[PDB]
């Protein structure tokens, strides 16, 4: 080998870890706060506080709710064939024109949000022995009276409101909604006095559906002048069926059909700003990033986001245990 | 943590090593020095990473969902809208917080590995002429000089080499 | 060092761990049953069998159901303004007044039951022209004949029902509640004996909303010696509404208004006896102790309970595998 | 489990050993003796009992919730707020038998790492003096009386005071 | 002690572990692909393409709806007093009777399907005053006109359409289900041709409900001949309850009660040919095997199914980590 | 995986062992061979059937449900039964991915602890006779015929016997 090796010395080796001064306190299976080297977050908690208009298409509604839009409130003339990925409803919107209701609201805003577009057809319908295009003092359009845009309010020529019976088609590929609504008069003499008869009646049906609705006068609360109130219905008419709307008084009669698609648009309500700026993950408190995997901003989402969570904090270790050398 | 090396056998960390996370403090010859091991640092780093990536994998995308704030009363069906939003946030919570729980918990386990793991190494390469000191030691019975000690660091170290000036050293001495 | 130890022996150390002679079963990732030391038991399989009284405010409805109280019939006139935390309703409910029906009873009853109070307030509505305070042997108050304390049946003054048309704005600021109805005779002689109109028609509306009911004649199934049937309507008007009641017969009339608020209350059948006892948890089985995380006893729960689950057995073992010398 | 130690390396536990959950059991000059380890039983029970406060942590409270029980047949409406119930009922006890079984597998794997850590705990004070018999016994090879085995016990042994006794007794023999 | 004699030599033992050529990639808590020696699949991605018919009692609708065959479409009589664990619709049914709508079509068809029968049974309604049986060309029954057999079309008797007010008692220990209905004819001429009185009116009724409705004039599209709809409504009538019917015109009148039952059937929408083979999980795909845990096949399911997925790949590792000797 | 013998310390798998999961190989005076250890392979495939079991226990069955598939556009409704399904199917999609993950992580830290489990036990046994090589090898300093490798194997090794033949090979040489 050598020959007599003689130098008896030892050496020491020693094995470690590293250690910070600083290090974060995680929850375990067996503890709920050990510290370690190192954590991450897992849910985001704060928004920029501004919706970013990029990659979806925000239609800030502005004033008008997307019902008003859609029905075509003067004021809201400015949405007609408008398109959106998010509408984005504020707190502030009014409607101004005649006092209307909706029986099943909920979803018409629903169905409407969802297809994401207002484009409208005008169809050639004729009312014969009625006088069209009604308006009134309660919806003014410009210095004159007006009435919705796309609604046409029927009453009588002269002495008579015949029997109305008209049919349109869908022959296209495409499914067709329709709006169409009913008026309420509040008095038996407004009743006669539009409709002469004294109880109107609106059916409107396809092969596969009707509904007929009959008005029911009384006076309301005065809202913008008026006791009266027209209530607003749909119909959707699929490919290749029929609509025939039947009346005898009181139609507010459809102009056309707002076509209907199959997207992924939606509406939201929120009165953050719009700003530019491109972000997934819209929140009504503002867009957020969605890096981390939960977050505790809203339950409220749109786009590719993290999953609302109840808790505010929840980190990740990223390291070993932090067993310090003194703390410095 | 499982294996008893990190806050173990190990006493405490070192504040000073701070370029690499588990490594090599030596006292010989020429001196006392530190050196962080690369591939147990990489090792730990990779795992903790991979576990990183599943966590951040696809936020998915939802698009027209139910509304989840009302201003009217109306009952029934309202009831049943809350009640499944209500139950839905409860059910993600749930997962979160058993998730960075089990997470936490592997994660500190994997690290006390993985010490451990670079300790066995070294034992089982120093094979007959070094002693544990049972902290986290060796004591290693022969002249080693900083190029000794970096063969072991590197794992090039020969222990045949110095077999019998350890044995000797180590046990013959007076009983 | 020392000096000749003339013997020199050896000596035995062994490590070991307890083990015990009982023992219990529990499941694992890969074994489902493998015996430990001791384990507990998660999953709460048993009820008390009655609902503690404490701390939540239990109102025990004895014979009434919550619309019952709400309406005023007779028998529950004991529950007038009352309030609750947990209304409890029991199996032998009875009704014991005029016929009636509530087109959507399930939200009601739990409109009401979240609201959490009966507290009823007068308002003067001013009724001209017609004869108030109708009342019915069917709803027996005392030895007389009555209705629902809540309600105001209105019929004709002499020879005639004019249209009423009253109003009750909102001006506090709190949403209030008006329950209200429509009586369905059963011959049209009976219409035109109490409403003089062969046709009545009830229209109760807000700026935001409007109903219009129009009666039903038609013989039902006697009940109480009745075939007639009055339906049971509610109106939610909110601060700075107001309700307008439009009326030419068969109107049911409000007295007034229910307050409405925010809460934790809510509704619970069942027919547990209930007792002095502090308990979180509220079962229709009965109050059970919310010290495990699962329960099993019922789906039905009030308060700070366990999560219901399948299961009725989940040990979690709390010690090492037993692992015994003796044979078994 | 994972580590071998409990029904594993060493045959089986004592049902006598009353004082602690992990223990010793010796025979030297002085006689026999068994004695608990209360640091290995601490921290055997003290993880335990994390993991059993963390599961027992927050029963959430619920209030005015959907109607579960129904007398009359409604159809679609009445069908969903089965569903939703049905399908919440499903997931959490998914949840509660996931947990428990994670649970119990960890628990036995932590109880035996304890044991087989108070075992390495031991190997490394005795140092060369004593050899694994391979059942969780050490052959002491030095005469080790009562406060001997107390030194071990109590960590206190200082292997340097009966190395070359030892190594006598260990080696040199006659081979 | 044992002596050696005289070799001196040493000898080497070597642990390892096996491992194969081919081995699988699968994904853990710090991988996505880490490969194994081996691995089983847990998700069933694949249908048979057919259901089998066993054990499940399977009923093929062929070209009738259940709404259909319960009604009585004449080409649907094939269907009379049938039951099914699970009904098959297809996608190539059609009604070929007189035109009807069904106003909650969704929750009948639920009710029915989950009855598991269509047992009838027909009970002696009198109807006095009124022609019975009447029938249409467009429901045709063999050479003649028809409708459905389980609807009686009540029109006047000479010159009059008295009030009915007829009733049939629950005196049985179940409940009852009665499909009844009302005609809206398209023109007053025909409203009073066929029901004398301008406006008909239909109550059917228990001592725990009541339904009026009145029928309403008007064209809808022409469907095999017609432009008149009759619409059909369902009362549930429990044990010791009773069935009072009132009307004055347009009644389509019950021929008797269907029986309701509690069990396991359902109703299934699927264009699968039904196959003699036994399986338990049936999905509109083909019935599928239910020994993996979760399946992709369709969301749709019944019977003992493996649960859905949006994966379509989870292998579980059942093996050691693979290090071959060369590569793979 | 955590306990570093397979893909650790024993550099890889023998393609050529194929009766049984964990084995021996070796080379004595007389010759060299192979053959599967029957109790480690019988150990791990056991564990895996088990978890394999659990997660095949029944699948639960279901009847009439909701309908999750629509023709007309309904709106508030059907936006609900829609809504409950598509967080039913997340929900269990993200239990099933879960499962898999820690299932198929802790199949390999169970099978790379038997591995070092069988290691352990064959150190054990060969007592102070044979040196670790510190890849899965052990050098057995003594000769070992083939019925002597035979009894490590199956577990009825004498240390005693071959003691001082190995003391003496092992270290005196002359160091
Ligand atoms: C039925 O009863 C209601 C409620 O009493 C009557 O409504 C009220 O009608 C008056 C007269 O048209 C409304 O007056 C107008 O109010 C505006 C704002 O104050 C003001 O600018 C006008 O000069 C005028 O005062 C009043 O607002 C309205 N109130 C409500 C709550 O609607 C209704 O007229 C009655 N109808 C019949 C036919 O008897
Ligand atoms: C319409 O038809 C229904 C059903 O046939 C008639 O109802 C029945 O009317 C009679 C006479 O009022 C009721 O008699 C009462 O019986 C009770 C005992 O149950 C008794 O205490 C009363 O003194 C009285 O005798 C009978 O109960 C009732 N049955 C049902 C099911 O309601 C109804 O009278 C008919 N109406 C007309 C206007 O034709
Ligand atoms: C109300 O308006 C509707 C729509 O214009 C009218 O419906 C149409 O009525 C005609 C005459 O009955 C139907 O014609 C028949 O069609 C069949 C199939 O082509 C054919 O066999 C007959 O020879 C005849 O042509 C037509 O199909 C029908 N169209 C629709 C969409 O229903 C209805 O007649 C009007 N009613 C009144 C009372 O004015
Ligand atoms: C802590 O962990 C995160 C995620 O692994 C990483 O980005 C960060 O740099 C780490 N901190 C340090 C000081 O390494
Ligand atoms: C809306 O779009 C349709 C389809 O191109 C078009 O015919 C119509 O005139 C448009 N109207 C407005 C106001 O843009
Ligand atoms: C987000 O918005 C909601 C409602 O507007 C609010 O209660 C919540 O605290 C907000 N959170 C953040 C992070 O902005
Ligand atoms: C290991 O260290 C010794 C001394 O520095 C050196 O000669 C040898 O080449 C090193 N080997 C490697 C692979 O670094
Ligand atoms: C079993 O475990 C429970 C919870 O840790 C504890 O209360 C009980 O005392 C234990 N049993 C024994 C005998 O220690
Ligand atoms: C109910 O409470 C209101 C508000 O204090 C009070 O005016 C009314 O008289 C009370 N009535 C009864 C019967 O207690
Ligand atoms: C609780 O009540 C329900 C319904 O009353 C019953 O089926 C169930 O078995 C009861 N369970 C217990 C533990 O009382
Ligand atoms: C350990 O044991 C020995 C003998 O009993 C005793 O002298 C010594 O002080 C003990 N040390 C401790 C810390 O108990
Ligand atoms: C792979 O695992 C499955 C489930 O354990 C088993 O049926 C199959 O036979 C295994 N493959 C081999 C080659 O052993
Ligand atoms: C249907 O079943 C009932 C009950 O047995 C029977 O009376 C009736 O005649 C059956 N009708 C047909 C068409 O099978
Ligand atoms: C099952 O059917 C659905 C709808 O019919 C289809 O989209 C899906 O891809 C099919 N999957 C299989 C495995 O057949
Ligand atoms: C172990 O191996 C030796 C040599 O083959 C044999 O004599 C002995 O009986 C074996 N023991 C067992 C239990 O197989």
């Amino acid at each position: 080998q050598d020959l007599p090796g003689n130098d008896n010395s030892t050496a020491t080796l020693c094995l470690g870890h590293h250690a910070v001064p600083n290090g974060t306190l995680v929850k375990t299976i067996t503890d709920d706060q050990i510290e370690v080297t190192n954590a991450t977050e897992l849910v985001q908690s704060s928004s920029t506080g501004k919706i970013c208009n990029n990659p979806h298409r925000i239609l800030d509604g502005i004033d008008c709710t997307l019902i008003d839009a859609l029905l075509g409130d003067p004021h809201c003339d400015v949405f007609q064939n408008e398109t959106w990925d998010l509408f984005v409803e504020r707190s502030k919107a009014f409607s101004n024109c005649y006092p209307y209701d909706v029986p099943d609201y909920a979803s018409l805003r629903s169905l409407v949000a969802s297809s994401g577009t207002l484009e409208f057809i005008t169809e050639g319908f004729t009312w014969t022995g009625v006088t069209q295009n009604g308006r009134s003092n309660a919806c003014k359009r410009g210095p004159g009276s007006g009435f919705f845009s796309r609604l046409n309010w029927l009453t009588k020529s002269g002495s008579t409101y015949p029997v109305l019976n008209v049919t349109m088609p869908n022959n296209d590929n495409f499914d067709k909604l329709y709006i169409w609504g009913i008026h309420h008069p509040s008095t038996n003499q407004e009743q006669t006095s539009l409709y002469v008869q004294a109880s109107g009646r609106v059916t409107v049906s396809t092969r596969r559906s009707q509904q007929t609705i009959i008005p029911n006068i009384g006076s309301r609360p005065w809202v913008r002048g008026l006791s009266s109130r027209i209530s607003i219905y749909w119909t959707i008419v699929k490919p290749g069926d029929v609509l025939v709307i039947n009346s005898n008084g009181n139609l507010i009669a459809p102009r056309g059909y707002f076509k209907m698609r199959t997207g992924k648009s939606s509406i939201m309500r929120s009165d953050a700003p719009i700003d530019t700026c491109i972000s997934e993950c819209i929140t009504p408190n503002g867009s957020i990033p969605n890096d981390k995997p939960f977050q505790n901003v809203n339950k409220i989402t749109y786009g590719a986001c993290p999953k609302y969570v109840k808790q505010n904090t929840l980190k990740l270790a990223t390291g070993m245990r932090n067993v310090p050398e003194k703390q410095t | 943590g499982l294996f008893g090396a990190i806050a173990g056998f190990i006493e405490n960390g070192w504040e000073g090593m701070i370029d690499g996370w588990y490594g090599f403090r030596h006292q010989n010859s020429e001196g006392t020095g530190q050196a962080a091991d690369l591939k147990s640092t990489q090792a730990a780093i990779d795992q903790i990473n991979g576990k990183l990536n599943r966590v951040i994998e696809k936020t998915n995308e939802k698009f027209h969902q139910i509304e989840k704030e009302f201003s009217e009363v109306e009952g029934r069906i309202q009831d049943l809208e809350k009640y499944v939003e209500d139950t839905k946030i409860d059910l993600w919570s749930y997962n979160a917080e058993l998730l960075v729980a089990l997470e936490n918990q592997h994660t500190i386990d994997l690290t006390d590995s993985e010490m451990n793991k670079l300790f066995e190494k070294t034992r089982r390469q120093l094979r007959e002429n070094a002693e544990e000191m049972g902290n986290g030691c060796f004591k290693i019975y022969h002249k080693c000089d900083n190029a000794c000690i970096e063969s072991i660091r590197n794992g090039t170290y020969d222990h045949d080499v110095y077999r019998d000036e350890a044995l000797n050293n180590r046990f013959q001495i007076k009983g």
